[PDB]
């Protein structure tokens, strides 16, 4: 899915 | 007396230092990391050797609380603390994103850091006060953690803390929270 760094 | 600077070369090195910018400056200790300043103001000596006029950036374990678990790499806290140094203390520029465009990188260099605290050094207060939680930890977003976002609740989660490593959180194509699936 949408990820976060 | 003092005139003051518009702009700092240093050391023919391409690279220009202007009040606002943000600096590297080498501690007299071998083994620390360089400190991370923001120059406020350029000036001249009398006899025309430069000084500079220094915010400090705090790193988490000059602080108060010490390194936290959501505190990142690269977080700085704008202190209040201020100071005035030598130009040739100065070894490179550096940059000290907000939070936002931090995460907003491409990739992080060296060069880049960021803030989302100022720092009250004497009263060892934060501002703001608040900070904004996400997963089923309940923490504040550190920006080194891997999340990933159900399309249900468009919450964020930890892959471990909803019970898969990091790997098969990077194959998910579609994600949705056990949390959506249920009663
Ligand atoms: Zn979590
Ligand atoms: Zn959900």
């Amino acid at each position: 899915a949408r990820t976060k760094q | 007396g003092r005139k003051e600077l518009d702009s700092y070369t240093i050391k023919g090195t391409n690279k220009v230092v202007r009040a606002g910018d943000c600096v590297l400056m080498r501690p007299s200790d071998a083994g620390k990391p360089p400190y991370v300043a923001r120059v406020e103001k350029i000036e001249a000596d009398a006899r025309n050797n430069v000084k500079v006029h220094c915010r400090w950036y705090y790193r988490p374990e000059e602080s108060l609380g010490g390194r936290r678990q959501f505190h990142g790499a690269k977080e700085l806290f704008l202190s209040d603390h201020f100071d005035v140094q030598s130009a040739h203390t100065i070894e490179g520029k550096c940059i000290v994103h907000t939070f936002k465009n931090y995460t907003r990188l491409e990739n992080v260099g060296a060069e880049d850091y960021y803030c989302r605290f100022e720092y009250k050094a004497a009263t060892g207060a934060f501002t703001p006060d608040r900070v904004a939680v996400y997963c089923k930890c309940e923490m504040p977003y550190n920006p080194d953690d891997l999340m990933v976002q159900c399309e249900g609740c468009k919450d964020w989660y930890h892959p471990a803390c909803v019970g898969m490593t990091i790997e098969e959180a990077k194959k998910l194509d579609h994600f949705v929270c056990a949390e959506c699936s249920s009663d």
